[PDB]
């Protein structure tokens, strides 16, 4: 940041002289981490794509990524979660049946 | 072969699969709790071997491989299961009999 | 016995897999020296000022020899003979258009750019005519022989909308063929225009002359 | 550890194979009857997780409960006051299914307490749970640190007063400025704001 020293504006607020603590690591609460990677690799390919996973895929190839967002939306919760989803989708169809 | 949250199991042979285990499906919780002390185990392996076994184990390996890790890609593919009760497989066998070829 | 070397599911990073640096320099099976290559698929339009072209310059040369012909006037052909293989009048041009056309690549002056229009039937196809885009006409002549002798290499888009060029030799060492690569992406990366959509590096693959290729993330 | 994989597995609830599995458990409890004893978890990952151990004094149950709406009693639907009140038939309930399971079981055995319970499945009647309790007289519980707890008398059929995890959920204890009806909990909170208080120099 730091701060302008005056109490309207970009900046606003009080110079202080400035720290910067350790990292907390819960902060760190979602990060991958080798062992899940693994097991969840492991269960997908044992458990294999269901229903909607797969109507993702076909709507993708066959529609392309803004249909497939579109329905994966209304699947899913939101929007966002749907942009997941299909990039999921995508890394599933190009990893494997292509090279 | 038992185990009932067969959860607790189905991911084994893929498990060994991937990490180059050789591995085989086996009749007998039960059997395999004797064989610890247990009333049953679900599973059991080795790490160790005696230098005196060694030899027999590797012979049990391959035929084990043989039957399992070696049909695993195939057995992947295959659904189990479908069956008809026999009085609906003799309605079947011969309703189909007699039909087609007269 | 190429193919399994090379992993077509992993994609690896610059260093890991040779692509300009260490695996590729068992995949290069022949006899002579191949020159490693740079391909990428952008996401690009068919707008002209969406395309990606211009001029890296490598680090680490390409290790190729390249034979210059330079058209330029007054004190600027002078200027050319310092780094330069044949100097050129504005004469010349009736010469190359009779049938010579030993050189490589030209590079002309603005002053010479005239005289250049006439020439461009010939050149235009094999895409040796000067361009401001391909930075072959600038009053600093002698600057521009030197990098383009040095291993200053051409980038276009094509039609296809895949951008591709020849990143140095198979034979230079790891260490040094990394720079070239990098060189390479960091001048492609900041040439994509803001008119693209998402993400301009949609893929990233290097190859050999004769081999597998292997991708870059 | 194997409890890791049976974590994300049961993630893939409409994989083929854990609808092969749902379909065919589920009709098996349907025949059993809707109490009855579990002779172990059948999702001992899950349960593990809320507090499930493997030693005497745990004990599992399994439990039916009806799905829908809660049918407004009343006589033919009539309701007797403004319209506002004369709904009978999109009424809802205030409490979990979950809930209704695990208050149904600790009456059950009165003696157990209700620790946790976790969903199972369910098809369009019911919702199944298995419910996870701990027998507060048994020594092995009675020693041990960790859950002797569980033996004190404010523990007493916790699930009745929506102590469980779920009856914490319905009862909306949580922090924060969507929690502020309910969170020091609601009836007490009502009453707080609405209590004149007066001191001695009246203020």
């Amino acid at each position: 940041t730091v701060k302008t020293g005056i109490a309207i504006g970009l900046n606003k607020g009080k110079k202080v002289t400035s720290m910067t603590p350790a990292p907390k690591i819960s902060y760190k609460k979602g990060a991958a981490s080798n062992r899940t990677k693994f097991v969840r690799s492991l269960v997908r390919e044992i458990a294999g794509l269901s229903p909607y996973e797969r109507r993702l895929i076909d709507l993708i190839r066959n529609s392309g990524e803004k249909r497939a967002r579109k329905v994966a939306k209304k699947r899913l919760g939101s929007f966002t979660r749907a942009k997941a989803k299909v990039e999921e989708m995508n890394n599933i169809i190009a990893a494997s049946r292509r090279h | 072969n038992d185990v009932d949250p067969i959860e607790l199991v189905v991911f084994l042979p893929a498990l060994c699969k991937k990490m180059g285990v050789p591995y085989a499906i086996v009749k007998g919780k039960a059997r395999l709790g004797t064989l610890v002390n247990q009333k049953t185990s679900a599973v059991a392996a080795l790490t160790e071997v005696r230098a005196e076994d060694e030899a027999a184990l590797a012979k049990l390996v391959s035929t084990i491989d043989a039957n399992f890790a070696d049909k695993y890609d195939e057995v992947k593919k295959h659904w189990g299961g479908g069956i008809l009760g026999n009085k609906a497989q003799a309605k079947m066998d011969k309703r189909a009999k007699n039909s087609d070829s007269a | 016995m190429s193919k399994i070397t090379s992993s077509q599911v992993r994609e690896h990073v610059k260093e890991l897999l040779k692509y300009s640096n260490e695996t590729k320099k068992r995949n290069f099976l022949e006899t002579v020296e191949l020159q490693v290559g740079l391909k990428n698929y952008d996401p690009q339009r068919d707008k002209r000022f969406s395309g990606s072209l211009k001029l890296p310059n490598c680090p680490r040369p390409n290790m190729s020899i390249c034979i210059f012909g330079d058209a330029f006037d007054v004190d600027r052909a002078k200027s050319c003979g310092v780094d330069a293989m044949s100097v050129d009048d504005l004469k010349k041009l009736n010469k190359n258009k009779k049938l010579i056309k030993k050189l490589s690549k030209k590079y002309n002056a603005f002053i010479a750019s005239e005289v250049l229009i006439k020439q461009v039937p010939r050149l235009l196809g094999p895409q040796l005519s000067k361009a401001g885009k391909f930075p072959t006409p600038v009053s600093h002549n002698d600057d521009l022989y030197g990098k383009v002798t040095d291993v200053r290499s051409t980038i276009k888009f094509q039609l296809k909308k895949v951008l591709c060029l020849a990143v140095a030799v198979g034979n230079v060492e790891m260490e040094e063929d990394v720079l070239v690569n990098q060189i390479l992406m960091s001048v492609n990366f900041f040439v994509s225009l803001l008119k693209k959509n998402w993400q301009n590096v949609g893929s990233l693959v290097v190859k050999s002359s004769m081999g597998p290729a292997f991708r870059l993330y | 550890g194997a409890y890791k994989y049976l974590e994300e597995l049961q993630r893939k609830k409409q994989s083929d194979v854990l609808r092969f599995l749902q379909r065919v458990r589920v009709w098996e409890y349907r025949q059993k009857n809707v109490i009855h004893r579990a002779a172990r978890p059948t999702r001992p990952d899950k349960a593990r997780r809320l507090g499930y151990k493997a030693k005497q004094g745990f004990v599992i149950y399994r439990v039916r409960v009806r799905r829908g709406n809660r049918k407004r009693p009343v006589p033919k639907g009539a309701t007797y006051g403004k319209p506002t009140n004369q709904g009978v038939n999109e009424l809802k309930y205030q409490r979990s299914l979950r809930a209704t399971a695990e208050e149904r079981v600790g009456r059950r055995a009165a003696n157990l307490r209700v620790l946790n319970s976790y969903w199972v499945n369910q098809d369009s009647t019911y919702k199944y749970f298995e419910v996870i309790l701990v027998d507060p007289q048994h020594k092995a519980i009675r020693r041990d640190a960790r859950y002797n707890w569980i033996c004190d008398p404010v523990h007493k059929h916790r699930e009745a007063r929506g102590l469980t995890a779920t009856g914490k959920k319905s009862r909306g204890i949580n922090k924060g400025h969507k929690f502020n009806n309910t969170k020091a909990g609601r009836r007490k909170t009502w009453k707080r704001q609405n209590t004149l208080s007066l001191w001695r120099y009246r203020k």
